[PDB]
């Protein structure tokens, strides 16, 4: 099986802002690590652009 | 005095398709003698407003199944060039059950169709025109080539196309069968050398078609009329029919009666006339009619009870729940087996979808083996209603209009023949228990 | 029922990249003209006729059919089988040299297509998806051919054969082993899509050019 001596290895916390887990952190005394938020930028959808007259964007295939 | 009530006598001093027999020539010789090509190049000196105003006059409505206005329809290519060419593509696939009135058109009148290419390659300012006709139709896409071959060596297309000033090409594109092509976004992605799967809309054809250009879609019998109704006026294909169903219809009467044929007619004619006059009645006597498919197999039955008083245009078969479609009559006397033609129905919509979205892929054939189980009375009456249902969900849900038109026979044979179901399945568990 | 045919393709001795295909001559110069009435840029559009032209030329499309279409025309082989295998009219198996298509959609049942079927089947040998052994006739039943008023019709290589009873099908069976080619068209005294007797319209001369021209034109 798998052992481990680590106690910590399990435990997760939520939080809802960067900010709640900074201060729990620093309140604990644990050094931390943060990370900004990752967003997927927006992105511009057409269909029609499938069918460019000229265009690369034209689709072989549907 | 105006607002007639009883239409369906028209004589053939009336009728557009005047060769729909083909006992004339066909050739441009016989065209321009009947009344075609003539003053061609003074519709298009008129320009494509007042062209564009005698279809709206008119009142005319496609004739491909949907009954759209064509006049407001053909406007919107009438906006400015962009840098992109205009097209016009005539819908020659003609797929639908029962219908063969595409096929007369382009066989023994194909000089009707050119010139209403032109004259509404004019009014759309399109460059040229598409021609998509069934890979079945190997004579009479020749025929169509030959047309437009004599058109050309008169000068009736191709560059200046008359006295006119206005440069037009034709071109005859086949199709290799299949039924779907005939849609018009599902027929521009065949053209283009795909296969023939329909596109969403929007864009509708007007801003992205054909190699991505405006285009226009338009049924052959629409665009035929098209140059008689600018010779006459608009005022005049309009003082036939109910109001919103204006001029003549082509009808495909076939299935159990006498004589079945094609013939031009009113449009607001009513069923029982059309049935006993043209095509001898139904073979038992009228009162051996046991249901209509009044629009091709896209279209709902209806029964005796609603046949002998239905008129035959778009709004009176609508507010009978059935829908005028292709005007393709589909006679069928109390000695079928009526659960049997619409499972063939249902059979014939599971081998033509394209299989792109999936309420159609997999609905119609769920409903093809449901309906084959119908057939026989291996089912329960509680399925009857789980079959409306399945239906509903396909209907409205689908890219295409292939999945209304499998979903409407269903929903239709359900509304009238239920009892007939029933008893299938009694009958059936009787001998089986 | 089902379609039987696969959509995946396995090489044969008889059937793969290196069996021969080549364009006629003349079918370059038809494929030519094809290519031109697309507008530049668009060449694709020819993918549709030109593996038809292939098959006029072969009788089916072999996979290197295929292969040289799409070489042809610059297009990515899948799409030329994407193509192939979606329209029912491009053989991917060879067939007979009369290829007969009878029609049994609602329309063309109703006047009893079983009949002609059979008769066919009787005449032949043959089921509803075999050849017969000369190679010569190859059967299957198409949904509809556009031609319901004419039903029972049957469609061999571009001919049309409609109004048929059994006998009218036997006897376009026997001229074509014979050697002949039969007239297409209705089998009845028809030779039209006119009712079968009296012609109920379009009995009068057609007008003359000009009988119904609006004023100010
Ligand atoms: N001729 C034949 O053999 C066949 C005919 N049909 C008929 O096709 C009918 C349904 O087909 P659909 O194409 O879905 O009809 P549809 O309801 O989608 O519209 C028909 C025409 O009006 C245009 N249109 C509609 N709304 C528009 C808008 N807001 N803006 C611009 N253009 C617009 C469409 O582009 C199209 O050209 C059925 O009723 C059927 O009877 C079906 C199969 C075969
Ligand atoms: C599955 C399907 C098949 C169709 N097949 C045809 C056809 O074969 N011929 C035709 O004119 N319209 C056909 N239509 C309807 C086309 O959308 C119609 O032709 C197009 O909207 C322009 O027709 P119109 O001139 O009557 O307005 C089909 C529609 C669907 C959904
Ligand atoms: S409804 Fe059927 S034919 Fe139309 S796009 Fe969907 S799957 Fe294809
Ligand atoms: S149903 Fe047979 S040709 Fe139409």
């Amino acid at each position: 099986w798998s052992s481990t001596a680590d106690p910590l290895s399990n435990l997760v916390l939520t939080f809802s802002t960067k900010e709640d887990a900074v201060a729990f952190a620093e309140k604990n005394g644990w050094s931390f690590d943060v990370e900004e938020r990752k967003v997927p930028k927006p992105k511009s959808k057409s269909y029609g652009a499938n069918f460019s007259w000229n265009k690369r964007t034209r689709v072989s295939t549907k | 005095a105006p607002k007639k009530t009883s239409f369906g006598s028209l004589k053939d001093e009336d009728r557009i398709f005047t060769n729909l027999y083909g006992r004339h020539d066909w050739r441009l010789k016989g065209a321009q003698s009947r009344g075609d090509w003539y003053k061609t190049k003074e519709i298009l000196l008129k320009g494509p407003d007042w062209i564009l105003g005698e279809v709206k006059t008119s009142g005319l409505r496609g004739r491909g199944g949907a009954g759209f206005p064509t006049g407001l329809k053909w406007s919107f290519m009438n906006k400015p060039s962009d840098g992109r060419p205009k097209y016009l593509v005539v819908n020659a696939d003609e797929g639908e059950p029962g219908t063969c009135k595409d096929r007369e058109i382009i066989r023994h009148d194909p000089h009707k169709l050119v010139e209403g290419c032109l004259v509404g390659g004019r009014a759309m300012g399109a460059r040229a025109a598409y021609i998509y006709i069934r890979g079945e139709f190997y004579n009479e896409a020749s025929n169509l080539q030959v047309a437009i071959r004599e058109a050309y060596e008169a000068g009736l297309i191709g560059k200046n196309a008359c006295g006119s000033g206005y440069d037009f090409d034709v071109f005859v594109v086949r199709g290799a069968g299949a039924y779907i092509c005939g849609e018009e976004t599902a027929l521009i992605e065949s053209i283009e050398g795909k296969q023939g799967k329909p596109r969403l809309k929007p864009p509708f054809p007007a801003d992205v078609g054909v190699f991505g250009c405006p285009t226009t879609v338009a049924n052959v019998e629409t665009v035929a009329v098209s140059p008689t109704i600018c010779r006459r006026g608009g005022a005049w294909f309009a003082s036939f029919g109910r109001e919103r169903n204006s001029g003549t219809k082509l009808f495909n009467i076939s299935g159990h009666v006498n004589h079945p044929c094609t013939v031009e007619e009113e449009m607001s004619v009513p069923l029982k006339e059309l049935i006993e006059k043209h095509a001898g009645g139904v073979i038992g006597g009228w009162d051996n009619l046991l249901a209509v498919i009044p629009g091709g197999s896209s279209t709902p039955l209806i029964p005796k009870s609603v046949c002998e008083t239905v008129l035959m245009d778009f709004d009176a078969l609508v507010q009978a729940q059935t829908g005028l479609g292709t005007a393709a009559v589909i006679v069928m006397d109390r000695s079928t087996d009526i659960v049997k033609a619409i499972a063939r129905l249902i059979e014939f919509y599971k081998h033509e979808s394209c299989g792109q979205c999936t309420p159609c892929r997999e609905g119609v054939d769920w409903m093809n083996k449901v309906m084959a189980r119908f057939v026989k009375g291996d089912a329960r009456p509680a399925e009857i209603d789980s079959l409306w249902e399945i239906s509903k969900q396909i209907e409205g849900h689908t890219i295409c209009a292939l999945g209304d038109g499998a979903a409407w026979p269903v929903q239709g044979l359900i509304r009238h023949f239920r009892p007939e179901l029933e008893e299938r399945m009694q009958q059936f568990a009787l001998q089986h228990q | 029922g089902a379609g039987g045919a696969l959509f995946v393709h396995r090489d044969t001795p008889e059937n793969n990249p290196d069996t021969p295909f080549d364009f006629t001559p003349e079918n370059y110069k038809r494929i030519e003209a094809i290519v031109k009435n697309y507008p530049e840029g668009h060449k694709a559009a020819a993918v549709l006729p030109v593996l038809d032209l292939a098959q006029r030329q072969n009788g089916w499309l072999p996979i290197s059919a295929m292969n040289k279409v799409a070489e042809i025309l610059q297009v990515p082989p899948m799409r030329v089988y994407e193509v192939a295998t979606f329209y029912t009219m491009y053989n991917r198996k060879p067939v007979g040299k009369y290829h007969i298509q009878v029609c049994t959609t609602t329309p063309c049942m109703l006047r009893n297509s079983d009949s002609i079927l059979e008769a066919i089947q009787k005449k032949l040998g043959i089921k509803v998806g075999e050849t017969t052994p000369d190679k010569l006739f190859t059967l299957i039943e198409v949904e509809c051919l556009g031609a319901c008023v004419n039903a029972p019709m049957v469609q061999i290589n571009d001919n049309y054969y409609e109004d048929l009873t059994p006998k009218d099908i036997e006897e376009i069976i026997d001229e074509l082993k014979a050697g002949k080619i039969p007239k297409p068209g209705p089998r009845s005294g028809r030779f039209s899509c006119e009712p079968a007797g009296g012609l109920t319209s379009l009995t009068e001369p057609p007008k003359g050019p000009g009988f119904g021209v609006q004023a100010g034109l």
